[PDB]
RNA sequence: AAAACAGUGAAAUUGUGUGUGGACCCGAAUGGAUCGGGCCCGUCUUGAAACACGGACCAAGGAGUGCACAUACACU
């Protein structure tokens, strides 16, 4: 397939590594959309409005014959809340239509299977650089995906952990995601959703290392660890191919994860890596075949003209002449 | 009632019906754990559990 | 398809939702629940369900399901228990095959369609039918019965 | 004379695609194989294209699967056999004839089988390759009527009606079928 | 190796649509020649049925 | 501003003297304040207008339909694209001959200036040329 | 019961000024008299312009929803 140079503290690059077996699998945009509408609905926490609100009062309707519409009325004397129309959901201060309720099935189910199968075609995304550019991430001074850093980072400190990432080509990426920083508009402005930032970098380990608290407080950085590794994170609002920071080990990790094609992952037990019904998109392109060419028959590109009945244009196609023949 | 089913048969006439839900479950989860973890010191070279037989 | 809007956002605008001008939608025009069904429903019951109105049937006023559960097997499907990798080792070796279906949770035998393979093989359950007694006996096998 | 002519213009009209009809899934690597098919089409009359196309076409449920020994028993007598759904093993048979399979899909214990007994499976996008000509091919087709819920369509207080009542079931209740023939 | 191919077709193809139209036209003409002579006999024959009437 | 698309400019002034003049107001809508004149397809059992009767007024419908080539064109001969940015006019670059730019009316004065002349070297014709720009 | 900012400040309705008409809508016009067509909407009803009922005027609120159990279809 392919070797991938493992870059070094410095940014020279000398030892090299093949390639995992998931990175040559199809993209489903469909069943990437789908997973990731279902597991966002996990989240949530319940809202209901009070078990019997706008029912309080005492009330009763004042029947016909007093010329008025029989709601419910409020009874009262001394105060002008006398008479007025209590419970009705047409009513001010009256009970809302449908209470909401805590009832409500507020999270939603996806089979192992197809969650197993929208991760691995995720990650294969990743290794895209069509869908990494598509996604808004700029990669113009990336010298080539994947990335892998080394082990034997010793860093420890914000100062060198910034310099690395420089030296990977990171900068304009980094600086995109820092000038993005803006109020919400609308009402979530007042219940604590009040800054929006542009998504950037993930970084994945597996292995516990110092770089990790080097490099968090850097504006648009995010981490995982790849056993763990989630939908969300992967494919972020329902689109795929977020540009990835590898770890040497957790590159390596991968080929245990989702296994060898037509094969059994060892470590997720019952799955294995299929097969689609067309091998590529571009199959329309198989018309041009030799084979299929002696199988199809030759047009015909001579085509009737459209019917034609005014007097004059009908005249020149049949100049009628009379006969004296009586027969 | 109209067409064609399996005839209904659904309890839910009694109106003191009590429903019970659920949203606690990750919470009191994580407070098992914390639980048998203390434990775990006070006792610490001792399995937390005991030996039981096979029938 | 996935997702799809509903049918009551359409009808935002027309006067009857739906049910009618002369119609009309009120609470309970046939009655509550499956009543009626001797009287004004007589009709539905004779079409779609004869045997209801009825008493049938011996009576034991508790039972074990414990005591009574079963599940049954084809002898066409005897050399299926075993796996693909297991067939291909028998189907050509010298030595007889010993399946006991109680590891598979069988314990009925039924004479079902031919068996795979036409070689010996010995056949461990709990009851065996007459037609499955034959079929085994023919090709040189053994039934044993066993609790 | 005449009334031949038509009947003949009728009888090859039901045959060939329709081209105002289109599947309704999302997924672009089916979408890429029926644009092939579409484009043959339109450039031939052979009946067994026209089939195979109006067929991707259908509903999940009009794709009915076949197993294995069913494909055989239907194949009569042709090397290679055609079939737009998915073929499933068959747990009551072990040796098999070889045999060429083209279809959609096919699960992987059924797969397994077809190989060690000598065979191939092929996607549909590879049907030219493998005939020339289209005369050893046959097509073969499930039938959505064998699902187990048609046994309760009709009405069982019919006369003579084989249909079973839809109905609450333990070891004494359920309601049984009455107004049958045996 | 197929996008190169997708050249020669359309190549082909207007070949066969440049040839097709010429042997179109000839028909044309052909036809024209024919059915001036025939609506000269025509137009003759009436004019003999007629007077084997009169006849 | 007395401008034309090139190539409609014999044509243009036939195209526009042709453009239906109608409106579609809302029945009864002169008769009460509290119905706006806003269109809505008329549902009762006894109504005039959705009867038919002559002299009542006449009712939307697909007959009424432009040309296809001759509909969405502005009276200048163009079709209209919403501009905010420097780098949206990159991408008129190839559609100059049938298309033109207008300016989002939430566009202050400072960046104003930055387009046009964007749009002057580009040779994109921008419709709200004028606009707040000029004082 | 009502009542937030000493923000913005719509409609109903009133006065003054300037124009156009004598209930108003649709089609077509003049320098200028006008010509032709149109009964009040919503609703039950075999049948409403009705001597059938509801509607003085404006703003804002205001009615097929949630869960359980079988079901047919589309999609994985
Ligand atoms: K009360
Ligand atoms: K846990
Ligand atoms: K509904
Ligand atoms: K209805
Ligand atoms: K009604
Ligand atoms: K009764
Ligand atoms: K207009
Ligand atoms: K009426
Ligand atoms: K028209
Ligand atoms: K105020
Ligand atoms: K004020
Ligand atoms: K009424
Ligand atoms: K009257
Ligand atoms: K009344
Ligand atoms: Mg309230
Ligand atoms: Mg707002
Ligand atoms: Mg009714
Ligand atoms: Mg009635
Ligand atoms: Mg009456
Ligand atoms: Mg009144
Ligand atoms: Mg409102």
């Amino acid at each position: 397939s392919r070797q991938v140079n493992i870059i070094e503290q410095d940014g020279t690059s000398s030892r090299t590594t093949s390639v995992p077996a998931v990175f040559n699998l199809n993209v489903r945009q469909d069943l990437i959309s789908f997973t990731h509408k279902n597991v966002a609905m996990n989240s949530r926490q319940p809202y209901a409005v009070k078990p019997g609100a706008g029912m309080r009062h005492s009330a009763k309707s004042w029947g016909t014959g007093r010329a008025m519409a029989r709601v419910p009325r409020v009874r009262a004397g001394g105060t002008r809340r006398a008479g007025q129309g209590a419970n009705a959901n047409f009513c001010r201060g009256g009970r809302m239509f449908a209470p909401t309720n805590v009832n409500r099935r507020w999270n939603r189910k996806t089979l192992l299977s197809i969650r197993r199968y929208a991760s691995a075609m995720a990650v294969a995304a990743t290794s895209i650089p069509a869908y990494v550019e598509g996604r808004g991430h700029r990669i113009e001074q990336i010298e080539n995906i994947p990335l892998v850093l080394s082990n034997k980072i010793d860093t420890e400190k914000t100062k060198e952990g910034i310099k690395i990432l420089y030296n990977l080509g990171l900068k304009e990426e980094l600086d995109k995601v820092e000038e993005s920083k803006n109020i919400r508009a609308g009402k979530g402005k007042w219940r604590n959703r009040r800054y929006v930032l542009k998504k950037g970098p993930l970084f994945v380990y597996t292995s516990e290392t110092s770089f990790t608290k080097a490099i968090r407080n850097i504006p648009g950085v995010d981490t995982e660890r790849v056993e763990n590794l989630s939908i969300l994170d992967l494919a972020p609002g329902g689109q795929a191919g977020r540009l990835i920071i590898w770890m040497e080990d957790a590159f390596e990790k991968l080929t245990e994860i989702y296994g060898e094609m037509n094969e059994e992952s060892k470590f997720k037990k019952g799955y294995t890596m299929g097969m689609d019904v067309a091998e590529n998109i571009d199959v329309e392109n198989i018309f041009y075949s030799d084979e299929v060419q002696e199988f199809i028959d030759i047009p015909n590109f001579i085509k009737k003209d459209k019917m034609v009945m005014e007097k004059n244009k009908l005249a020149e196609i049949q100049q009628y002449v009379e006969i004296e023949e009586r027969i | 009632m109209r067409g064609n089913q399996m005839l209904p048969n659904n309890h839910f006439n009694k109106g003191s019906m009590k429903f019970k839900n659920w949203f606690n479950q990750p919470m009191r989860a994580l407070k098992r754990k914390e639980v048998r973890e203390q434990k775990s010191k006070i006792c610490y070279p001792n399995p937390l559990k005991k030996l039981r037989p096979v029938v | 398809m996935f997702n799809k809007k509903s049918k009551s956002r359409k009808l935002r605008g027309h006067v009857s939702h739906g049910y009618g001008r002369v119609g009309k939608h009120r609470k309970h025009p046939a009655g509550r629940g499956k009543s009626g069904g001797l009287k004004h429903l007589r009709s539905l019951f004779q079409r779609y369900h004869p045997d209801h109105f009825r008493k049938l049937g011996i009576v034991m006023f508790h039972r074990n399901k414990n005591a009574d559960f079963t599940r049954t097997v084809n002898v066409s499907n005897l050399w299926g228990l075993m796996k693909l990798e297991e067939q291909m080792k028998f189907k050509s070796s010298a030595e007889v095959p010993v399946v006991d279906c109680r590891n598979y949770g069988y314990l009925k035998v039924l004479g079902g369609g031919d068996l795979s393979v036409k070689k010996p093989i010995v056949v461990i359950a709990r009851q065996f039918t007459k037609d499955a007694e034959e079929k085994i006996n023919a090709v040189g096998g053994k039934c044993v019965v066993a609790a | 004379m005449l009334k031949q002519k038509m009947f003949e213009h009728y009888k090859k009209k039901a045959i060939l695609f329709d081209e105002s009809r289109v599947p309704r899934t999302k997924n672009v690597f089916y979408q890429s194989l029926f644009s092939l098919y579409k484009k043959v089409c339109e450039n031939t009359e052979n009946e067994i294209v026209h089939k195979i196309t109006k067929r991707l076409t259908m509903s999940r449920t009009e794709r009915h699967p076949l197993k294995l020994s069913n494909i055989i028993e239907q194949a009569n007598g042709k090397e290679i056999v055609v079939f737009v759904g998915k073929v499933l093993d068959d747990d009551k048979i072990l040796e098999i004839p070889k045999i060429t399979i083209v279809a959609l899909k096919i699960s992987k214990q059924a797969k397994e089988k077809l190989t060690l007994n000598g065979g191939e499976f092929y996607t549909l996008d590879k049907l030219f390759y493998i005939s020339k000509d289209l005369k050893d091919v046959a097509l073969v087709k499930g039938d959505k009527n064998n699902r187990k819920c048609t046994r309760y369509f009709g009405a069982s207080g019919d006369k003579g009606s084989e249909t079973y009542p839809r109905t609450r079931k333990g070891a004494r209740r359920g309601e049984r079928r009455i107004k049958n023939k045996k | 190796d197929l996008i190169a191919k997708k050249e020669q077709y359309n190549l082909r193809m207007e070949e066969l649509q440049k040839k097709q139209q010429e042997q179109h036209l000839k028909r044309v003409e052909e036809n024209k020649k024919y059915a001036e002579k025939r609506t000269v006999e025509l137009l003759e024959t009436y004019k003999k049925i007629a007077l084997e009437q009169q006849l | 501003m007395d401008i034309v698309n090139p190539s409609l400019s014999k044509v243009i002034d036939i195209i526009n003297k042709g453009k239906s003049k109608k409106q579609f107001k809302r029945f009864q809508s002169w008769r009460v304040k509290r119905v706006s004149e806003s269109w809505r397809k008329p549902r009762g059992i006894d109504n005039r207008m959705r009867r038919k009767f002559g002299g009542a007024p006449d009712m939307p419908g697909i007959g009424y339909k432009k040309p296809n080539a001759i509909r969405f064109l502005l009276p200048n001969g163009y079709r209209k694209i919403m501009v905010a940015c420097v780098k949206d006019l990159e991408a008129l670059i190839s559609l100059n001959s049938f298309y033109c730019a207008e300016i989002r009316h939430a566009v202050g004065s400072k960046k104003r200036i930055e387009i046009l002349e964007r749009a002057e070297e580009l040779g994109i014709l921008v419709i709200n040329k004028e606009g707040k720009l000029v004082k």
